[PDB]
């Protein structure tokens, strides 16, 4: 689970807070990524607001935080989706895309 | 890209949305989150 103010990037409307678009029920379209790294489109098909919990914010090597719960999966270098605290724990990297839109 | 620090908020409002194909989205610098 993410905290509110985390943007996602949506084809409709740029960047929206998860919590905005879950409190607001908004109908738009993201982006995946493939079984092979391929990047497409599709839209969200499910909301939930999931109330409190324990939230940990982790600084990033680029000045980016995410605020998540610690068993929140993360795409890494090696295209594994691992629980970002895990992610940390081990030293992982995350991958990257850059070149979403 | 690597994780530097952690550190810890307390409980607040967080949140899922849900996709169908491959469970995953992109967020804001090109990180790909689950669910």
């Amino acid at each position: 689970c993410l905290s509110y103010e985390t943007e996602i990037l949506t084809v409709e409307y740029g960047l929206l807070p998860i919590g905005k678009i879950v409190e607001k029920r908004i109908e738009c379209t993201v982006y995946s990524v493939d079984n092979n790294g391929n990047i497409y489109t599709q839209p969200v098909a499910q909301w939930h607001d999931r109330g409190e919990q324990e939230v940990f914010e982790y600084c990033l090597e680029d000045g980016s935080l995410i605020r998540a719960t610690k068993d929140h999966k993360f795409m890494t270098v090696d295209g594994q989706m691992l629980p970002i605290d895990e992610i940390f724990e081990r030293e992982l990297d995350l991958m990257r895309v850059d070149n979403l839109p | 890209i690597k994780i530097a620090t952690r550190k810890y908020l307390g409980k607040q409002n967080v949140y899922d949305i849900g996709v169908e194909r491959d469970h995953n989205f992109a967020l804001k610098n090109g990180f790909i989150a689950s669910n």
